[PDB]
């Protein structure tokens, strides 16, 4: 993380599709470097949906500038999250902040 | 005439940093001896670090394993800063076995007798699955200085090793409080150590290294 | 070592050497060891070192 | 506010502490401005230029 | 191995004068040239024994900021010539020397009456001049044994002279790069030292080496 910043690094982190955000609020069921399993809450559970949400994490993919990009998870086993919360730090990301 | 400094006061206030005081010294020799001991203690010092890690579950370091939380490169970076003291061996092979959900600390390594773990709270990885397990072979060598893996099977992973067990050296020249000669000074040296080496033994090793390096001037 | 357009030397200290020579050669009104006479430049270098 | 944050963390006001030499081991004649700055790395590696 | 290191050679002596030495040591380890150069320089700077003129007892003008008639050079020139007068004694600690001359012409170091332990390293060193024949100079100098360099302001109608007990006059080390067995990260210590006709520069280097070895003999088994 930068010690001297501005505060708009979180907007750059969550506005570009390079991180993993939570669509519905709930608790984390299974933590892995390849996938993230999050069980949604009762107030946001649809009656016709499939249930839990599974977030796939891209690991060691090639970019257009021959730069290695990957997404590493940051949540722990059994942590309550909400809507709009970050789940995995991608390239140049430190807990939802831009880390150049 | 000159006087000889002695190591009589060795303070160990914690397990990381210790203060060694040299007494007595002259008016000009204190700063020179302190800077020389600092440069020898920071330039070259023997130690033991993790050289090679062989994991049978993964092929290369850019892969991942189902069950662990951190990546294999993060496991190698956590094993890079591992401190271990070897008594009288050079090539030690360590075995790690852990099953169940929980962190993998430094106490999970099998005991060998000749090795000593100075920090059992050092974590390596985190297991998040019940049936998942990882077994690795850690090769710890004994060397001196910093050397990357670029200068020196497909399952063997190469990692850089730092054989220097000294973090920082701080020294200052303080005047003697009660002394018959006012020109005499004492040198206090504090050194941070991870725990894999002795401060007095490192001071003796720096002294005999400087005495060996100074032996080429008396033949001139 | 000279310029092709005019008779001036092109080997000049740009920023760091001129700053070091300006800091080394400067006048003060009070410092350590003011008012003593020396025998040569080697004694001055020894007293500085 | 920067001076108050420096005074809160037991740091001097001017921010220039006296540094010693690494080779010789003596104090510099002037205090050196030392701190922490966020540095970056550009895509101009020397392996792609030689 | 681990405990072993590199060992440089010693036959690199380049002498441009009688008592000038420019030695070169190669090869050395990375970062080992500075810790062997500065530690050898700071010993020879102000931690070397010797003998020099400390006080001068004169019978002329009691005030120091004055002049003397019949003489060409001032009293400050006489003090600066006495600061450069190198002398070493054998057995005693402090000696008293007397210089008396009443004539016309310059005075050298051979005009002082010789003793059993006092030995002048060069009699060609001038002190002052004598213009008139009636100007008779009579001075008494005091050669005291000490170490390092001390000024006259930190001491205190005799005159205070800046004594230079160190036999060397200029010491400067230089660290360059060396290469052997495809190893670039090495060091090469070049020591250039200027010394008068009191002691050899190689003898001063060996004396500083034995001093630094005896200062670190309480730890090496």
């Amino acid at each position: 993380k930068p010690l001297v910043g501005t505060g708009m690094e979180r907007a750059v982190a969550v506005d570009s599709g390079v991180t993993a955000v939570a669509k519905r609020g709930g608790v984390v069921q299974y933590v892995d470097a390849s996938r993230i399993v999050i069980k949604v809450n009762e107030d946001e559970m649809y009656p016709g949906e499939a249930g839990i949400d599974i977030y796939n994490l891209t690991k060691y993919t090639r970019s257009n500038q021959n730069t290695c990009i990957n997404q590493m998870p940051c949540v722990s086993l059994g942590e309550p999250v909400e809507r709009g919360d970050v789940l995995a730090d991608g390239p140049s990301t430190d807990l939802g902040e831009l880390a150049l | 005439e000159f006087l000889k400094p002695r190591l009589v006061d060795i303070e160990q206030v914690s397990s990381t940093h210790a203060k060694v005081t040299l007494e007595p010294l002259e008016r000009g020799f204190g700063h020179t001896l302190g800077n020389a001991l600092r440069r020898i203690l920071l330039s070259s010092m023997p130690g033991c670090a993790v050289t090679e890690v062989e994991i049978d579950g993964v092929l290369h370091e850019y892969s991942t394993k189902e069950g662990v939380q951190e990546d294999i490169l993060e496991i190698l970076l956590n094993l890079k800063g591992l401190a271990v003291r070897v008594q009288g061996k050079d090539e030690v092979i360590l075995t790690l076995n852990k099953s169940g959900i929980g962190p993998v600390t430094a106490a999970d390594i099998t005991h060998d007798g000749d090795v000593e773990i100075v920090k059992p709270q050092h974590v390596i990885c985190h297991l998040t699955d019940e049936n998942a397990s990882i077994s690795m072979r850690i090769k710890v060598q004994r060397g001196r200085g910093y050397v990357p893996a670029s200068t020196r099977p497909i399952g063997r992973l190469l990692v850089d090793a730092c054989y220097s067990p000294v973090e920082r050296i701080a020294y200052n020249v303080e005047a003697a409080r009660v002394e018959q000669r006012t020109d005499l000074d004492k040198l206090v040296i504090e050194m941070e150590t991870n725990g894999t080496i002795d401060p007095e033994e490192a001071i003796r090793r720096a002294a005999t290294i400087l005495a060996e390096q100074l032996e080429a001037f008396v033949d001139l | 070592i000279l310029s092709p357009a005019n008779g001036e030397p092109i080997i000049v200290p740009s920023q760091d050497v001129v700053l070091g020579l300006y800091y080394m050669t400067r006048d003060c009104v009070n410092a350590k060891g003011e008012g003593m006479v020396l025998t040569g430049p080697k004694e001055a270098e020894r007293l500085y070192r | 506010e920067i001076k108050e944050l420096l005074k809160l963390g037991d740091l001097p006001t001017s921010g220039q502490i006296r540094l010693y030499d690494g080779r010789t081991g003596e104090q510099f004649e002037r205090p050196v401005t030392v701190g922490y700055m966020y540095m970056l790395k550009l895509n101009h590696l020397v392996d792609d230029k030689m």
